[PDB]
Order: C-alpha cells, then structure tokens, then sequence
C-alpha cells in the first residue's frame, strides 16, 4: 500500500525518523502536505526558514508517492531543520521530543496566518473564568495561528487556591504536548495513572508556598490543571527520567495506554466528549546518553500498524504496540 | 513574580523570578532546588522550549505560568 517507505539513517538521526513518521502519519498534517496547502500560508519576501516547510512537505509527499519497501533520504530536510534549530547540526544522538518542538516551532512559525504579531495583559477578574479561558485563547490566537497549531494546540487551566482567603486565581496556559510524569504505584502503571499525576492538587508549602495577592503574604496554597481545550492532535510525553540530584537514569517502566477510547473527560475542566484514539508512538530503547529510536504508525483510515525503523519498514500487530520502550504517544480524536 | 514548575516525578515547585529574568538565571534556580544541572534541563512552556540567552519576557511568561521540566532520551 502507501506511505510505507523508509527513511534513511544519515548518521544517528532514528530521533528525526522516528517523528518524521509520527507526522507522516498524522492525517490532517500530511493531506496538509499532499494538497499542497502551505503554499497559500508562505509568508512573502525573502526568509531564512521558507525552505524548510517546502523541504518537510516534499519528504511527506516522497514518501506518500513512493513503492512499499522504497527508502527515502531526508538529508535536504535535515540541512534545512539545523539551520533553524542550531543544536542538530552534526551527527549526534538527540531526544525525539526536543526534536518534535523544534520542528513543528519552525514549521508553525513559516505558514502562521500573523504576518506582523501584535503587542496587553489586562484584568479580567470581573469575567467568569471560562469567559476568560476564551479570551486568553482569542489573545493566544492572534499572536500564533497557523493550521499546525489548528492541529497541535490545546488550552491548560491552572486553578490555583489560597488556603487562607479562599481566592482561586486562575491562568490559561497553551500546550502542544502534554509531558506526563510517570506514576511509582503500579498490578501496572497507567497512562490514566500518569495523567491524573499531572492533574493532580499540588499542596504549595514552606519553601514552595506562593504569595497570595489578595492576603498580600506568602500562604498555603493548592494548584490543579484541567484542561480547558482539548487539541486535535494529542501529543504525550513520558517523563522517563529519574530525579537524581547526581546521576539521572531512564524510567524503562511499562506505561500501559490504550489503542482506542482514551477517554479524557475526568481532566476536562468543563467539557462539552472528548476521546481519543492512538495512530503513533515514537518508541526509544537505551539509556538517558544513547540508544535508538522507532515509530509504530496506523496508516491513516487503514487501521494497519507498520513498525518504521530508519529505513526498514515492517507490518505488525496491535497486539506488539504496546511495550516499555513507548516514549511519545500520538492519539487523534475518534469521531 | 511568582511562576511554577512542573518537575520529573510529579512535584511542583515555585520560583521568584523578574520578567527580566534569563532562562540560564530560571535554571540556576531550578537546579538550586532540585539539583539537575541547566545543561541537562529542558523547560517547556506554551509548545516553546526555552532558550538561552533569552528572558522570560521574550516568552510572555506572566505570574503563575507553569514551565514543565524535562530532561532527555538520546539516541
Ligand atoms: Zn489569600
């Protein structure tokens, strides 16, 4: 069938193959690339960064157009990605997640629908702060509003109480990933476990207690994420990182999360259902210094898992996508 | 101005911090408290992870903003 090619090896660059199928797969961001779309939202004018939306495009259409077991060589796309993100230049190993940020930034950055962004931050306690939520959405939105962020970016809604006076003071916080700590407490750890660690009331005290405006002194204080808008596209990062003050060593915890029906609904702030089903994973194998990145992708519509290591690219079952190695999580609303 | 960060295993801590702050000078803090390196640490905030030699007014970081703390998995 399609988008079944591989992508070749340039020197350590699993990382940038492992997401580059991630997106590949995501079906809204690819027909993005096919239909050829970008090409309206370029901004005018000669720009440093105008080639690498064209050269990640050509790498999506290269591969949705070639034979089943061809390899492609993204070399033109990396040259253009190290010139926007210094930090990959060369040939060394890198973290798939730094690498995604970097690239949908830049992406995202060249089709943004604000030309020249404008420049206040004004009181709106007067407001119920759903009516709130919406308008720092609107203030978000007319600084980065692209068809990338129409995929990626939900809302976060930090409620945050004052234990003495009562105030909760609220902020919206956008996201384009969410980054999970991983739950101790396994029979198994969740990625429902993960999430609600993430969303879970942080009692603020002592040395974290915050300054509460209203009491004017630092109090006792309880923090809680919801989330207020839910995004297209459900990126989720695996905090698979020990906290050692001396020598941080890689989680290789079982995070078991589902292939359908992630439903999210206990996170929701007020919510209106929103349900998730996976498409990819970037999985990683090795230490926090060095080891190899792969991609499980469902082929868009096709209910068809493939296992994309660099240039090799395998069928495989439902049933072998799950696994400890799992790092990144790509999950698309189900209808 | 106080701003927070979402850390490794679930915990949040609180900075004090200036909107001219650095996002070396919000390291420095944040390994003051936890003990990671800035050269290890990765701060994401609004899809942006945070550069050096930029402050968080560059980023448009207000009062309570959360920064999520990550670190990496090379390969
Ligand atoms: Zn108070």
């Amino acid at each position: 069938a399609q988008g079944l090619a591989g992508l070749r090896n340039l020197g350590n660059t699993c990382f940038m193959n492992s997401i580059l199928q991630c997106l590949s797969n995501t079906r809204e961001l690819r027909d993005y690339c096919l239909q050829r779309l970008y090409m309206r939202d370029l901004h005018h004018g000669s720009n440093a960064h105008t080639a690498l939306v064209e050269e990640f495009a050509k790498l999506i259409q290269t591969i949705w157009t070639s034979s089943p077991n061809d390899v492609v060589s993204p070399s033109e796309f990396k040259t253009q990605i190290q010139r926007y993100a210094p930090r990959f230049v060369g040939y060394n190993q890198q973290d798939a997640q730094e690498f995604l940020r970097f690239l949908l930034d830049g992406l995202h950055n060249e089709v943004n629908r604000v030309t020249l962004r404008p420049k206040n931050p004004e009181n709106l306690d007067h407001l119920p702060d759903d009516e709130k939520g919406r308008q720092m959405w609107r203030k978000y939105l007319e600084r980065e509003d692209s068809r990338i962020g129409d995929l990626f970016v939900g809302q976060l809604k930090s409620s945050l109480t004052c234990t003495d006076c009562g105030y909760c003071s609220t902020v919206f916080d956008p996201f384009w990933d969410l980054s999970l700590p991983i739950a101790k407490r396994g029979p198994e750890v969740t990625l429902m476990d993960c999430m609600r660690l993430f969303t879970k009331e942080d009692v603020l005290d002592g040395d974290a207690a915050p300054t509460c405006c209203r009491c004017r002194g630092r109090k006792r204080c309880i923090k809680k994420f919801s989330i207020q808008r839910f995004p297209k596209i459900l990126v989720l990062h695996l905090k698979r990182f020990s906290e050692s003050r001396i020598r941080t060593s890689k989680l290789t915890t079982f995070v078991n999360f589902p292939l359908r029906d992630l439903d999210l609904r206990e996170f929701a702030s007020e919510n209106t259902h929103a349900v998730y089903n996976l498409y990819a994973v970037s999985n990683h194998s090795g230490t926090t210094m060095g080891g190899h990145y792969t991609a499980y992708c469902r082929s868009p519509g096709t209910g068809e898992w493939h296992t994309f290591n660099d240039s090799s690219v395998t069928p495989m079952s439902s049933s072998q996508v799950r696994t400890s190695d799992a790092y990144l999580l790509f999950y698309e609303l189900a209808s | 101005m106080q701003i927070f960060v979402k850390t490794l295993t679930g915990k949040t801590i609180t900075l004090e911090v200036e909107p001219s702050d650095t996002i070396e000078n919000v390291k420095a803090k944040i390994q003051d408290k936890e003990g990671i390196p800035p050269d290890q640490q990765r701060l994401i905030f609004a899809g942006k992870q945070l550069e050096d030699g930029r402050t968080l007014s560059d980023y448009n970081i207000q009062k309570e903003s959360t920064l999520h703390l990550v670190l990496r998995l090379r390969g």
